[PDB]
């Protein structure tokens, strides 16, 4: 039972699919050019699934406890990437 | 090294090769000798 703490990079996992969020290697090519996907993949095998958390405002800071109530950024750990 | 790998497909992605190969493969501007056995010489600092 960790707690979430701002700088952890966690696993979410799909409730239904029992998959895992990742960011896909492929891009729908929109004119992002330097951007990807994000989906559903089985394996946690590799960082793509893995994203961590950063605080939205300058109130939160690094290290201390995800709230309920706070908004948050998600960073993809393989691409640096936000969830956009 | 991870860091390595990713800075390389950031770049790979920014830059694609076929871009590079074209603008290799584009031409210049000869220097040309024309009448009165003078050369008429592209100016440097406006072109490529």
């Amino acid at each position: 039972h960790r707690t979430l703490l701002y700088g952890h990079a966690i696993l979410l996992r799909h409730s239904y699919s029992g998959m895992y969020l990742c960011c896909l290697s492929t891009s729908r090519s929109s004119t992002d050019k330097l951007a990807f996907d994000v989906g559903l993949q089985e394996d946690t095998t590799g960082e793509a699934c893995w994203w961590t958390i950063h605080p939205a405002s300058k109130q939160r800071s690094e290290g201390e406890k995800v709230r309920v109530g706070d908004d948050l950024i998600l960073v993809s750990v393989s691409s640096e990437r936000y969830l956009h | 090294k991870g860091e390595a790998i990713r800075i390389r497909s950031i770049l790979r992605s920014l830059i694609p090769l076929g871009d590079l190969v074209g603008v290799i493969s584009i031409a210049f501007q000869m220097p040309t000798i024309a009448k009165d056995g003078n050369v008429v010489e592209p100016d440097m600092s406006a072109g490529f």
